[PDB]
């Protein structure tokens, strides 16, 4: 196909996808339901009013010349009866309409005086405008922005702009919907369907976009559907007047008189290619991973398992490191970027920007940890390793690392989670609300979400504490400034926590989109449920007595453990303060130590398969005696001691 | 937030700042005198709210407290199964729009998805207009759940499980399929309420949830309180609000409720819930005393419970809760209602086998269900009606391709367990067994999972009635001839159930592998002296030969005192087993490891246990529990040499 | 690759995922069988009683009559999964164990 019609595909599809598409349906779409045509009534006033027909002296002028004089002759009465006569029919949907609904439309705008578009709308939500006092009652916040005066109050004249009269003092007598078309085409995304290069309602359009600045303007969309393919100065012409063309013919080809095949064909095209990406070589491939990962550059490292909500279900990530198609029936970018990743000579046929992208995207992915697939997959190892002081323990050194001058945004929300991992709460929520309001700069805008989650997260513990730590063995120190108590108060009350992520701009919502687990609990429960699935299962081998002398499941509870912990550290993060954490962690280390102390002890490994090697080991370190340490209380490390 | 409405039934002022409307509205309902003083309009509004909060459960502040009932109910009539009160009431005219959405709710859990699809976008065609949203909405949600259960259903029917008959019919058809794909080609639900009226999504908030694919979290997360092992209750308070899910979602007529991830959650909490009541019933009998505490669980279920844990859970699970936190300590509720149940369980199964119309989709969401109830009942005390209902609909009109004649004995001798054995399903067994006899008439052979066969069944009989005769069995092998071998082959397995007579007559349709074979299902039950003559002339054809395990099975025989011969100690000098088990006291236990020792029955290991070699058996045990901590010999110990 | 092995405790026994190709004694050859253990201590068994667990043996997935048990000649061990001759492993763990099986496709637990 051509290069530039792919183009406006892409970008009509990318429209579509964030909910900033606006179809400006014309009359040839409700000629095909076989409609009533005005050409009809056009004739039919000409017989009424003369006697003869004659097609020869049918200009464009005359369709709203004879209208205008049967009614300043005849009348009025004569007008609504004829016109009753003529529209009272009722016509069957079209294909199209369904195909034009299935995009998912933000405002639909029709010319028509038709209810084809309406009736079309199956189960969806339309705030019909037809009006003037229509546009005060808008139940919704979706148009179905009918311009030209539907029949619906009734089949008089006066309803609907058909004579020319009208046509002269449209303005005049319609402003709130000219004033609402010319928002929503300034805003929104417009695709034309069903209006010939030289209607009258175009031809307008494009007089009143002249006087708009030479930029500051989305150019529509015109799909063309003519038996004659276009001539190249007439597209260029209308190209640079401001519309985008794309015809219906030069691409299916038929014959004259039919009309459905070429907008199915186009209407086709369009909703196949929704769905489908783009891919044909290596670069599209980088460049597509590329726009998918950047955002989370910022995080230092993110768990394995969000991953798959990134892609939008495309792969299964598993917490070993590898990965699995799922969901996938395109090029499979995963197997050309792990093939990549393998050979070394084909990097040397992407260019320079592509090479260095896949470079940044090959580092973060070792970063990670994502090795390769599940077939290529041999034996995988795994370090462990936290950078984080407050995580080791070494009080004195961010005591020595908060006493001076940080250097960037980023630095004070560390000093932010040393604050408050030090005790001094007041000092943090200090150090919080100087980012939050220092931040008025930022390309991503992700510090000021997790600034503020963990705002709200201090706020929610210091009143906690103030509350509940008053006579629970206090006697009273509860050592705030009594303005401060009034303060949080007073700002911190109409600041609701679920709302927050809905309240973002329109790009942080699609690039940024795990991070709306942080919000809540549910970054948990995808993978509590795993844990108390394998905890039963885990058991049952216990109490059947059951040796695997393969390999145990118990390494991806373990995974899962340390993952998690890593990204509440490295990220600096508050909700580890929370006993729901503490719970589960203890959880996790109560069953892996249960399993390792069952497996310590065999029978015939001794005797028969030790011969063959020996895999069955576990271990305490550092970081599993801290984790002890800091997620368990007392009586639970006596109740393991006694198991 | 204005307040916090306990799940009990209380309120609690929380962080409400002007005046305190739930107070003045509570004395208001708490006095008469404080009616009176407002207008007809307002008396019947506040009568409305008062009826409303009635029916919610919604007493009165966290002060005015003090033996709070909570009591629940669902009157949802999906929740019991009565299946043919749905089958009567869809094919009754629908009045009003509620009506029609009970039904189409009444279709989709029956297993008629393609007319509760149609009801479906009927009533979204038909219902737009006014603020009544929250029926149209409501009918959005569970129309796009069903078709995502449709396709769920095609991609695992069709893909696996070519058992079912043909290519398991097609369910649905190719041309409904493809009507679906085109009507929901790119249907997002994310989208749903922000596109309905502005004053929908300010009055209807609380409906957004639903439209989100997991609504579970906050519950879940909650659950881990559970695991504290430190020393309202946390029991109740999870109870009631599994309840409070529970009604909503089935009262509501959602189709939510029939997904794994609430499946999920109700076995988390209700196992959850039960291996805290067991973890602190042991704590308190270990530290407070041995029979203080009266050595029984606190934790009572009732109906409720007992067809929760039918609907939602498979038989593993079961499994795991009994071999963890066995039942047999816990206590049950109403028998009476519980007997209602599985009688409509048996009378649907019957019902559903008799009339040959099954649909695959119900067959697979019912027997899950069937096989959790029938499994469960053996805890419950059932009348002898309703056992003998459940036997003839387990025995007969349980489909074979999910349960054999194995699991069909376990499900049976499970049963009774505390059930004895009443006359009528004797009977009635034995009516199974003469129909089996019938069917044996041909390459035909039963098949069984777990190794058990129909003979056990006669065992069972003859370990609970020694003196019952079956005369149909007497009848049909007094015709008996030669010519098909089979039959009386199945009949020497059951040849104890036969009266002497015939099992003379079966005498004449009957080497040392002869004997073997004749001994391995016991048909010559004694110890003929010709026998033990062949025995001696084996043992000396292998002495004058001189590894299969044949012969150790003789020293057995020997040690049952069954064989009496003295040769048997001139037959030795191989194995130490035979030693041990002809000579035990000369032999040499260096040679003895326990290997053998979990191979003996109940009766061998109980012979042994007091026969006096008890100091050497004692000494292997101790030392093959000090080197490895294996289950098996600390268990035998226990239970048979202490 | 051991991973299917799965050896219990109460039994003393392995399962695997592999077939045998068992030949019968007086030398009837066999084609490929397999056998199923089924662990049963509270069967309330008859005047013959010594065994807890009953094992049975299948050819081609159908139950095959037994008379004469002296299978001892050996099989040739195929891994049904991935088809790969265990037999060395399958004599090396055979000789090493008193059980007159030691590998069985499964074990039921009735108990």
């Amino acid at each position: 196909l051509d290069n530039n019609v792919v183009e406006c595909i892409k970008e009509i599809t990318e429209s579509s996808r964030n909910g900033k598409l606006v179809f400006f349906v014309g009359a040839g779409v409700s000629t095909l339901s076989d409609y009533p045509q005005w050409w009809r009534l056009v004739d039919k006033y000409h017989e009424e009013l003369y006697g003869s027909p004659k097609k020869g002296n049918y200009s464009s002028d005359e369709y709203l010349r004879i209208p205008q004089i049967f009614y300043n002759v005849k009348g009025e009465m004569a007008f609504d009866g004829i016109l009753k006569d003529f529209f009272q029919v009722d016509k069957p949907t079209n294909p199209i309409h369904d195909k034009i609904l299935a995009m998912n439309p933000a405002h639909v705008i029709t010319t028509n005086y038709d209810n084809l578009i309406d009736t079309a709308c199956r189960g969806k939500y339309f705030s019909v405008i037809s009006a003037e006092e229509d546009v005060a009652n808008a139940t919704s916040s979706r148009y179905l922005l009918k311009v030209h005066g539907d029949f619906r109050k009734g089949f008089k004249g006066e309803n609907v702009v058909l004579k020319e009269d009208d046509y002269l003092n449209y303005d005049q007598n319609y402003p709130l919907i000219s004033n609402l078309m010319k928002t929503i085409i300034a805003t929104h995304t417009i695709v034309f369907i069903g209006y010939g290069l030289g209607d009258y309602n175009i031809n307008m359009l494009l007089n009143w976009v002249r006087k708009l600045q030479k930029d500051s303007f989305h150019k529509p969309f015109f799909i063309r559907t003519d038996p004659s393919p276009i001539e190249n100065e007439t597209l260029i012409y209308y190209e640079n007047k401001g519309l985008r063309i794309i015809d219906a013919a030069s691409l299916i080809d038929s014959n004259e008189y039919d009309y459905l095949e070429r907008y199915s064909a186009v209407m086709d095209l369009l909703i196949e290619s929704q769905e489908n990406k783009f891919i044909t070589k290596d670069d599209e491939v980088i460049d597509y991973i590329y726009g998918k990962i950047s955002p989370l550059f910022a995080l230092q490292y993110i768990r394995k398992i969000d991953l798959k909500h990134v892609f939008e279900y495309d792969y299964h990530f598993e917490v070993n490191g590898t990965v699995v198609r799922h969901k996938n029936k395109g090029f499979g970018y995963m197997e050309r970027f792990f093939e990549l990743k393998e050979s070394c000579d084909e990097r040397s046929k992407l260019s320079k920007k592509q090479y260095e992208r896949f470079n940044a995207l090959f580092n973060f992915f070792e970063k990670n940890g994502v090795i390769c697939m599940a077939k290529d997959a041999g034996t995988l190892n795994t370090s462990i390793e936290i950078n984080s002081l407050a995580y080791h323990g070494k009080y004195d050194v961010m005591k020595k690392f908060i006493e001076e001058q940080s250097v960037s945004i980023e630095d004070d929300y560390k000093k932010a989670f040393f604050l408050a991992c030090l005790g001094r709460w007041e000092e943090s929520y200090d150090l919080y609300s100087n980012i939050i309001l220092n931040s008025i700069d930022e390309s991503n805008g992700c510090v000021y979400y997790l600034s503020q989650i963990n705002r709200y997260r201090i706020y929610q513990s210091i009143t906690q504490a103030v509350t509940q730590f008053n006579g629970l063995g206090l006697l009273h120190y509860k050592p705030f400034t009594d303005e401060f108590l009034a303060r949080i108060e007073r700002e911190m009350t109409n600041f609701n926590i679920d709302d927050l992520f809905n309240g973002m701009p329109f790009e942080f919502q699609k690039k940024y989109k795990i991070l709306e687990f942080l919000s809540d609990n549910q970054f948990l429960y995808d993978d509590t449920v795993k844990l108390f699935e394998l905890t039963n299962k885990v058991r049952s081998e216990m109490s059947e007595g059951s040796y695997s002398f393969g390999m145990s499941s118990d390494i991806v509870v373990l995974l899962r453990l340390y993952d998690n912990l890593r990204f509440l550290y490295e990220n600096c993060l508050w909700s580890v303060s929370f006993h729901e954490f503490h719970q589960y962690i203890r959880n996790s280390m109560s069953l892996l130590i249960e399993k390792a102390e069952y497996e310590r002890t065999r029978d015939i490994d001794e005797l028969g398969f030790s011969f063959f090697g020996k895999k069955s080991g576990f271990f305490m370190e550092y970081y599993d005696f801290v984790n002890i340490s800091r997620h368990f209380k007392i009586d639970d490390i006596k109740n393991l001691e006694r198991s | 937030y204005d307040y916090h409405f306990e799940v009990n039934g209380t309120v609690v002022r929380h962080k409400n700042k002007g005046f305190g409307y739930m107070e003045r509205f509570f004395e208001l309902k708490e006095s008469c005198d404080e009616r009176s003083k407002l207008s007809k309009k307002q008396y019947e509004r506040f009568n409305a709210l008062f009826n409303f909060f009635e029916k919610n459960g919604v007493i009165c502040m966290a002060k005015d407290a003090g033996t709070l009932n909570t009591s629940i109910e669902i009157n949802s009539l999906a929740y019991h199964g009565k299946y043919d009160v749905m089958k009567k009431f869809i094919e009754e005219q629908s009045v009003s729009i509620e009506d029609d959405y009970k039904k189409a709710f009444f279709l989709a859990c029956l297993g008629r998805w393609e007319e509760s699809y149609d009801l479906y976008s009927n009533i979204i065609l038909n219902s737009i207009d006014e603020s009544n949203g929250c029926v149209y909405y409501l009918s959005q949600i569970n129309r796009y759940r069903i078709y995502q259960s449709i396709t769920q259903a095609v991609t695992q029917f069709n893909g696996l499980g070519l058992l079912t008959f043909g290519r398991h019919y097609k369910p649905f058809t190719d041309e409904f399929l493809a009507r679906i794909e085109r009507e929901m080609t790119n249907f997002n639900i994310d989208d749903l309420f922000n596109g309905m009226p502005f004053e929908f999504q300010k009055k209807y908030k609380i409906l957004e949830f639903l439209s989100d694919n997991q609504f579970l979290y906050d519950d879940t997360v909650k659950l881990f309180e559970l695991t504290n092992k430190v020393r309202m209750s946390s029991d109740i308070v999870v109870l009631l609000r599994l309840y409070d899910n529970l009604r909503f979602l089935y009262e509501n007529c959602l189709w939510s409720v029939s997904f794994h991830e609430f499946h999920q959650y109700i076995r988390n909490s209700m196992s959850l819930l039960i291996e805290k009541a067991e973890y602190e019933r042991t704590r308190d009998i270990d530290e407070l005393g041995f029979s203080f505490f009266g050595k029984k669980s606190g934790f009572f279920m009732e109906y409720y419970d007992f067809v929760n844990i039918s609907r939602h859970f498979k038989i593993d699970d079961i499994k795991n809760l009994e071999r963890s936190c066995s039942i047999d300590k816990i206590r049950f509720g109403e028998q009476e209602k519980i007997e209602e149940y599985l009688v409509g369980i048996a009378e649907e199964i019957t019902k559903q086998f008799s009339a040959n119309g099954m649909n695959v989709v119900f067959y697979t969401q019912f027997i899950s269900e069937a096989k959790a109830a029938l499994y469960f009942a053996k805890y419950v005390k059932l009348s002898e009606e309703g056992l003998g209902k459940i036997v003839k609909a387990l025995l007969f009109y349980f489909p074979e391709r999910d349960l054999d004649i194995g699991k069909r004995y376990v499900w049976l001798e499970r049963l009774t367990k505390c059930n004895e054995l009443p006359k009528s399903i004797i009977s009635i067994i034995d009516d199974f067994l003469v129909l089996q006899a019938e069917k044996h008439i041909q390459n035909y052979s039963e098949v069984s999972s777990n190794g058990l066969y129909s003979r056990d069944y006669g065992a069972l009989i003859k370990h609970f009635e020694k003196n019952f005769i079956s005369k149909r069995l007497s009848e049909i092998t007094l015709c008996l001839t030669q010519d098909k071998q089979k039959q009386i082959d199945f009949l020497f397995k059951l040849l104890p159930l036969l009266s002497t007579n015939a099992k003379s007559h079966l005498l004449s349709f009957k080497n040392i592998n002869d004997l073997m074979n004749g001994i391995r299902i016991g048909l010559i039950d004694e110890f003929t002296p010709e026998h033990e003559e062949l025995i001696i002339e084996y043992l000396e054809t292998r002495k004058v030969n001189y590894s299969n395990d044949y012969m150790s099975t003789f020293g057995i025989w020997y040690f049952l005192e069954e064989i009496n011969n003295s040769k048997m100690e001139e037959f030795i000098g191989m194995d130490d087993q035979y030693d041990f088990f002809v000579d035990p006291e000369n032999f040499d236990y260096k040679k003895f490891i326990p290997s053998w020792l979990k191979n003996y029955n109940d009766k061998l290991l109980g012979k042994i246990a007091g026969n006096k070699m008890k100091h050497h058996v004692i000494e292997v045990l101790k030392e093959r529990v000090k080197n490895s901590n294996d289950k098996r010999y600390l268990e035998i110990l226990m239970n048979y040499f202490i | 690759a051991t991973h299917d092995l799965v050896y219990h405790s109460k039994i003393n026994t392995f399962v695997w995922d592999v077939e045998f190709d068992i030949v019968l004694s007086d030398s009837k050859e066999l084609n490929k069988c397999y056998f199923v253990k089924c662990f049963n201590p509270y069967r309330i068994n008859g005047k013959c009683d010594f065994a807890v667990s009953s094992i049975d043996i299948f050819s081609e997935g159908k139950r095959l009559l037994i008379e004469n048990e002296f299978n001892f000649k050996i099989t040739k061990a195929v891994h049904v999964a991935t088809s790969k001759d265990v037999t060395e492993i399958v004599l090396h763990l055979s000789e090493r164990i008193s059980s007159p099986f030691p590998i069985v496709k499964e074990v039921v637990y009735l108990d």
